[PDB]
């Protein structure tokens, strides 16, 4: 299924999937590195 | 990286002093009557003005997202 | 007469002008600028079995530091991309051949014999003679000697 990421280098959205891109690329700017952006769920850190 | 909040001995708060005392201390004022004036008399406190790197500006450039 | 305090002050610029690591980067400077050259002429050319002709060769020419990629064209690659992709940091090397035809010599052809992995911060490196920023803007901590 289709997911999010960003750009190692822009830092830009990208969307695309593994599965089927045979080529991974940044249409921005061309860089073949991406990240995988944290989830928006909230998570709890213990303060000690 | 960036300036402790509280001392490590004593837990006394010295974390809003740091800019106060750079910024006097650039100015060319004699550091042990700046130290004075903020109110550190016991050396643990001052080591951690003294001592301290800022390192946070060094380390900000690079992002992980 | 002068003081330590002073040759101190003479001392430092020592390091101040070159960096730590200088018994890297100047025999690497050396190697790139003569050895390739002196290696090669050294063997001379090659002959190999035929009647009326050989090869003689010429120059030596290295690139600045490119990556074929297999789904796309050679293009520019810098130290963070290397470590990061799991590649080579090298450069393409050129040679250049002379044909002998019966003792007479032909137009020079200059071809790809192979690539040099590149020492960092070195006279042929991507980051040669670039400032703080610039290294910054490249994903590199500017205090890295190479
Ligand atoms: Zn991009
Ligand atoms: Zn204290």
């Amino acid at each position: 299924v289709e997911a999010v990421y960003r750009c190692f280098k822009c830092g830009r959205e990208v969307k695309l999937d593994l599965s089927i891109t045979r080529d991974l690329r940044c249409p921005y700017c061309g860089s073949k590195i991406l990240y995988k952006p944290r989830p928006k769920v909230p998570r709890r850190v213990k303060a000690i | 990286m960036i300036v402790p909040v509280r001392c490590f001995t004593c837990g006394k708060v010295i974390g809003d002093k740091y800019y106060e005392f750079k910024r006097r201390v650039e100015a060319g004022e004699d550091p042990e009557k700046v130290l004075d004036d903020l109110g550190l008399e016991r050396y643990c406190c001052r080591r951690m003005l003294l001592s301290h790197v800022e390192l946070i500006d060094d380390i900000m450039h690079y992002r992980v997202y | 007469d002068v003081t330590p305090d002073d040759l101190w002050i003479v001392m430092e610029s020592y390091w101040q002008e070159k960096g730590l690591v200088r018994q890297h980067l100047d025999s690497y400077n050396a190697f790139i600028e003569r050895g390739l050259q002196e290696v090669v002429n050294e063997f001379g050319g090659i002959k190999p079995d035929i009647p009326d002709f050989e090869v003689k060769f010429g120059k030596i020419r290295v690139g600045e530091p490119e990556f074929q990629e297999p789904h796309g064209q050679r293009k520019p690659l810098y130290p963070m991309d290397a470590r990061i992709r799991n590649l080579t940091y090298a450069a393409p090397l050129y040679l250049e051949m002379i044909p002998v035809i019966k003792g007479v010599e032909q137009d020079p052809v200059e071809v790809r014999i192979g690539e040099l992995p590149i020492m960092l911060k070195s006279k042929v490196c991507r980051l040669y003679g670039l400032s703080d920023e610039e290294l910054i803007k490249l994903g590199e901590d500017p205090k890295d000697p190479g």
